[PDB]
């Protein structure tokens, strides 16, 4: 009852239509915080090399 | 997943690289006496003088 | 061009009338047909876009 | 409700049940709960209580089931588990 | 020969660290609902 | 003519579907939101912005 | 035990085409189901061998048409039976749609709600077709019926441009109006089973309107042979026009190729698409012209709920007749506004038309179902 | 999903059938047929042909008056 | 009374994805069957949003694929999933068909016997699809598959020739390539549905070849949760290859444009068509090769017919366990020796692996079902 699991089925799981929206609520800050990391990740492993690296070569 | 691979092929249909930012035309004036409508194309789409 | 009830223009499609401004009098069509940017460059050459 | 108020009256009727009641009651309750608070316990039940306490017990809920029989065509449990709530609610 | 190169590339981390999240999660799914059956127990009891 | 359905019982059967009718308008909504990124709403939305500054 | 009977495959087939319990009763009105389905994989088989020779890019595709009309062997035929087939196509959708309304057919919600269904896509995919070509009705038939999306408001736009391919139409529309032209057909052919699936749950109706339980027949020999002879009738109807005036029932204009920066003075929709014509440009707005064209087709799906009628079918309905026949000279009225110019008694007259298509349907018609039940004191 | 057999029940009702090899294909074809389409017209001829005429004339008068309309005189 | 159970739609869903009874039993080797239809959907979905973009012309074929992996907006990704959801769809395939070889399934005749018809029906239209492109292996490809008929004595001849539209691979090969491609896949899709007909008749075979009636279990939640799982794995080993190594089981040869004066040094198959290549020119006669070749994968349908074992499946047959594995092993060598030009060490061992290939179907097999036979007391 202390447990976060639980307040998380009493709040959002138990009504099916709670349980979507805390999916499509979920899955629009899923979309931003994985494509801010996993872009942040690849530009990180190509440390210069692409053209938002070298953009500031050339004026504005 | 389902909203990425659905957009992609959304976007597939709508217009490609191909095709993007047409440019001016220039026409003269002087060509087209006092009363008449003279029909060019611009950007695929016919323009009125 | 010079068809229609107002001098000016007769869309043969669902019978627009525009007149010699390119405004909608009669017919279905909702809008004056699209003005581009344009400029005369002196007074002999006109560029559109 | 009304099922109710003529279950419990029609069964406190003789000298045997009421006997039973009196004798069950005090070793469950304590005491012999009169017929008069009952009525006033069953008369506070309206569709929203019926709403709240079926759904606490019965939404969403692990049943226990037993068969014994012809039971070839009995669901499988998983599928007793999904009769345990609704997707539309 | 290949413009796509750098995108493809892209894609295929996101398909990758995707995967390791939904390749345990729906086996966590599947498993779950097959602990009915991979858990059961059988007796035979004939009579006399 | 649809008289049928017009009486107390089918009054207290729509006010017990109403929240549950109501959140599966609010699931729908946020669901186009999210799939067409609407642009209109989602400037709103304090930390979803693809849009710099 | 019958092998007929019992086998997987063929029992389908029996339940469907043989032993099918049918009404004893059904006239010439009914043999446009068949007759579509004839329809159906004409174009078919015709469109696959078209299909053969045809490329769909803008530099070529005229060329191609006309490299089958010519050089193809027979390929003239094969082009002109594919063309008036689906003329035929809807000669008959006509014919099986206003037989449903008269007889009552409608009653059988799924069955009918489905062949609306079927009416839209043949209308979609026809469309399509007629694009291919690439004439001057091809291009411009291709730009105002993909625009009637543009009256959707906010995005209705976007949606002309998503189809499109860009900001006009171009390579890029041709291209993938090939492509739905191709399946779209076989989409069809898959909804037809489930249409037909929903009606054998009931069996057919009857001339009377009355159940025919008591007088069932076997499909096979009487249906099966009264299909072939209404075929045979319908070889008679298409060939008689691929070969003795093969472009009757298209346009000149389409023998000219396209042309973005002229459409023609004349332009008319092919006449099955006529009245539909009629009613949208009728009215001097956009967004009601559009809501009336799709209203004038969409009405189908309401004729079940305004049926006020004791009796299902019309047969027993003097009043209901008479305006029945009013709605398809009204509906042969509108065929004919639409193949004349915008001008002064047309204009009007044509309104007035749109107005009775409407207030035929929504008031006048179940308003005389009322009428025949207080008369039989019903 | 309907079999003969499972239709409806009927009671009392006698049919009598000849075989397609005993009879003939058109028995009275000219004889009997004719006056029965005369009777099946005069039957719906009030219901079907007064819509059509009134397409007709319609018609008639719509193409005339918009030919009419497309003439001067006086001007 | 149940909507799912009665609705006369719903009824078709409920009694093949829901309530269908299923074995407690199959394994991993179960799953292709879903995977096969997932992998026709895939290729019929990516295959569609590639003909919006193709034209079937030899001046311009190769150009609009081209156009789609650098212009078209996500073509890349499209093309790519198509070409490796092909090569995806033969691995199903291979796995679908040794599952079946191994458990005994083929004794289910008429679901087998579909199953032959859908490997060479899906064999034909990946051909097809090769030619499409029109680079250097998709001419030669074109010449040589459709050359097979030649070897048809007194006719053959007149039968390459008409499906070739002339004396050549040519304009009218590619345009019909394409028609013929686009339509296959639907007809594909139309048997799929046979063989789930007739497979629904007896219910699944299971690892033991015993019949499972006395432990089924409904195939929701249980295989609707175990095709999902292996429906993601299908994704994974996809798009490993589409996104890491999209030209990995592709040739480099098909990126030059086809050229009929010239063919290429190092020809070989797609990887999947290599042992029935293995086998064709293991033999050094026309007829005989092209007789070999037909007889590889109709084989298959003889296989009923020589099954000895007293047991369904070979989970209780160690001697056809081995055997079956050299039958698989031989397959890979003929996949390896298909990959290799006609020269010394090649030649015998593919010549020797042609004979094991015939062999072990014909007479070691069927001889191994009857020595486990002897060996049981049976
Ligand atoms: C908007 C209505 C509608 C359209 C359009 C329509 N159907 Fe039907 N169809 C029906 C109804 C209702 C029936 C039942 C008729 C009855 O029993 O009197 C039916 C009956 C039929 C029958 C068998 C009995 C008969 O009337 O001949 C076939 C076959 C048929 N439909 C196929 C088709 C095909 C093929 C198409 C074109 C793709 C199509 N239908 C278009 C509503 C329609
Ligand atoms: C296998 C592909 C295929 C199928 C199936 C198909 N067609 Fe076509 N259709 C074509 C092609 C290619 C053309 C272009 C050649 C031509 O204009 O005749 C075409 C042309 C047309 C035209 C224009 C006729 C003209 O030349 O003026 C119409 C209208 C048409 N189709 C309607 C239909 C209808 C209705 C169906 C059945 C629902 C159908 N088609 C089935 C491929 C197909
Ligand atoms: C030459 C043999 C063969 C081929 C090729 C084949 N099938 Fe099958 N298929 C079978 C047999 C036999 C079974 C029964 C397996 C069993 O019960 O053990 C079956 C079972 C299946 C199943 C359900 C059970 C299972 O095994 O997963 C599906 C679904 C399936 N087939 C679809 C397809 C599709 C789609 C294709 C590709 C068009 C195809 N099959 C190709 C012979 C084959
Ligand atoms: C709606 C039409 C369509 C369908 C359905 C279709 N494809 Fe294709 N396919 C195409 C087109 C167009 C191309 C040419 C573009 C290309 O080469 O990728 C093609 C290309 C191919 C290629 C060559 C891949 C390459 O580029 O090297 C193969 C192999 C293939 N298809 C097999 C299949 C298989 C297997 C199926 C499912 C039975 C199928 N296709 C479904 C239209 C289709
Ligand atoms: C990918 C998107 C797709 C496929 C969208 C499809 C929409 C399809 C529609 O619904 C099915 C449609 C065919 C249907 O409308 C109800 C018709 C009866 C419309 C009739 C129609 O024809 C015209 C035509 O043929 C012309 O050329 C000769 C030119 C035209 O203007 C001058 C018209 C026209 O003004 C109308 C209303
Ligand atoms: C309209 C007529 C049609 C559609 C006729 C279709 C016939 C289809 C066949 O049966 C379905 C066929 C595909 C099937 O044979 C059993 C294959 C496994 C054949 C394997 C195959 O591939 C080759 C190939 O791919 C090449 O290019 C890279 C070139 C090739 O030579 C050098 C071959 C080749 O020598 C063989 C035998
Ligand atoms: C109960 O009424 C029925 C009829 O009696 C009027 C028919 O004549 C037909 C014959 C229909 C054919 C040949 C078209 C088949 C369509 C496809 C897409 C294969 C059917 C199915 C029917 O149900
Ligand atoms: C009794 O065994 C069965 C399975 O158990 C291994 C399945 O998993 C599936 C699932 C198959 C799918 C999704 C492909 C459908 C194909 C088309 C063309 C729509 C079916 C039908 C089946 O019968
Ligand atoms: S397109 Fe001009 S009047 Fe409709």
């Amino acid at each position: 009852a202390p447990t976060l699991t639980a307040r998380l089925y009493s709040l959002l799981f138990r009504r099916t239509s709670t349980f979507a929206l805390t999916i499509v609520v979920g899955a629009l800050f899923f979309e931003r915080a994985f494509d801010q990391g996993a872009d942040a990740i690849y530009e990180h492993i190509n440390e210069g090399k692409l053209w938002k690296h070298i953009k500031h070569k050339y004026e504005n | 997943a389902a909203k990425n691979v659905v957009s992609q092929f959304v976007s597939s249909m709508s217009a490609s690289a191909d095709v993007l930012a047409m440019s001016k035309i220039e026409i003269k004036l002087s060509d087209i006496p006092e009363g008449k409508n003279m029909a060019f194309k611009w950007r695929g789409k016919p323009l009125f003088v | 061009a010079n068809a229609g009830d107002f001098g000016g223009y007769y869309c043969p499609c669902h019978g627009s009338h525009y007149d010699a401004s390119g405004r909608i009098r009669k017919g279905p069509a909702p809008l004056n047909l699209e003005v581009p940017s344009y400029e005369f460059t002196s007074d002999d050459m006109v560029i559109v876009g | 409700k009304n099922l109710l108020r003529n279950a419990l009256v029609s069964h406190l009727d003789g000298t045997t049940p009421v006997c039973e009641d009196i004798g069950r009651s005090l070793l469950t309750y304590g005491r012999r709960i009169p017929l008069a608070e009952w009525e006033s316990r069953i008369a506070e039940v309206d569709a929203r209580v019926v709403r709240e306490v079926c759904s606490k017990y019965f939404y969403d809920q692990c049943p226990a089931v037993a068969g014994f029989g012809p039971i070839e065509q009995l669901p499988d449990y998983n599928r007793i588990r999904s009769g345990m709530f609704w997707l539309r609610f | 020969a290949e413009p796509e190169h750098d995108h493809r590339k892209r894609m295929g981390l996101k398909m990758l660290l995707m995967m390791g999240l939904l390749l345990p999660l729906v086996y966590a799914m599947k498993r779950h609902k097959w602990s009915v059956l991979k858990s059961r127990k059988l007796a035979y009891r004939p009579p006399k | 003519m649809l008289t049928r359905f017009l009486g107390p019982r089918y009054r207290q059967l729509a006010r017990n579907w109403v929240p549950t009718a109501s959140l599966w308008g609010a699931v729908g909504a946020v669901g186009l939101v999210w799939a067409t990124d609407w642009r209109l709403i989602l400037d709103w939305v304090p930390y979803i912005n693809g849009k710099f500054k | 035990t019958n092998i007929r009977k019992s086998h997987p495959l063929m029992k389908i087939v029996n339940n469907a085409f043989i032993d099918l319990p049918a009404p004893s009763n059904i006239s010439s009105w009914w043999n446009f189901g068949s007759l579509l389905g004839i329809c159906l994989i004409l174009q078919i088989l015709t469109g696959l061998f078209l299909a053969m020779h045809y490329t769909s890019d803008t530099t070529t595709a005229f060329s191609s048409v006309t490299h089958i009309c010519r050089d193809v062997n027979y390929g003239w035929i094969i082009r002109y039976m594919h063309a008036n087939g689906a003329s035929m196509f809807f000669i008959c959708l006509y014919m099986h749609v206003g037989r449903g309304l008269y007889y009552g057919s409608y009653t059988f919600l799924e069955t009918w709600n489905i062949g609306v269904i079927l009416l839209l896509t043949v209308m979609a995919t026809a469309f399509m077709g007629y694009v291919l070509p690439w004439g001057q009705m091809s291009f411009w038939g291709a730009t105002v019926i993909t625009n009637l999306l543009s009256a959707i408001p906010y995005i209705g736009t976007n949606l002309v441009e998503w189809i499109w391919g860009g900001f006009s139409v171009d390579k890029a529309t041709l291209t993938r109006f090939f492509a739905f032209h191709f399946i779209l057909p076989f989409i069809i052919m898959a909804i037809a089973m489930v249409h037909l699936l929903f009606l054998h749950e009931t069996g057919s109706n009857n001339p009377t309107g009355i159940s025919s339980d008591v007088d069932k027949i076997p499909f096979h020999p009487y249906y099966t042979i009264k299909d072939i002879l209404g075929a045979l009738l319908l070889i008679l109807a298409l060939m008689l026009l691929v070969l003795f005036a093969p472009d009757l029932l298209g346009d000149p204009d389409n023998y000219t190729p396209a042309n973005p920066l002229n459409t023609p003075p004349h332009i008319k929709p092919e006449w099955y698409f006529l009245f539909a014509y009629a009613i949208l440009r009728s009215i001097p707005n956009k967004l009601g012209g559009v809501l009336a064209l799709a209203f004038s087709i969409l009405i189908l799906a309401l004729i079940p709920l305004l049926h006020t009628s004791k009796q299902r079918s019309m047969m027993f309905r003097p009043l209901s007749q008479c305006l029945f026949w009013a709605l398809v000279a009204d509906l042969l009225t509108l065929t004919w506004i639409g193949g004349q110019p915008v001008e002064h008694p047309y204009i009007t007259i044509g309104q007035l038309a749109s107005v009775l298509y409407f207030l035929l349907i929504l008031v006048l018609m179940p308003t005389a179902g009322t009428i025949e039940n207080k008369l039989l004191k019903w | 999903g309907r079999q003969f057999g499972h239709l409806t029940r009927v009671r009392h009702v006698i049919t009598y059938s000849l075989s397609p090899f005993e009879q003939r294909a058109f028995p009275h074809y000219f004889s009997k047929g004719i006056p029965n389409v005369l009777r099946r017209t005069r039957a719906c001829i009030l219901r079907v042909a007064p819509p059509f005429v009134a397409f007709y004339l319609v018609y008639t008068w719509g193409t005339q008056e918009f030919e009419k309309s497309k003439r001067k005189n006086p001007a």
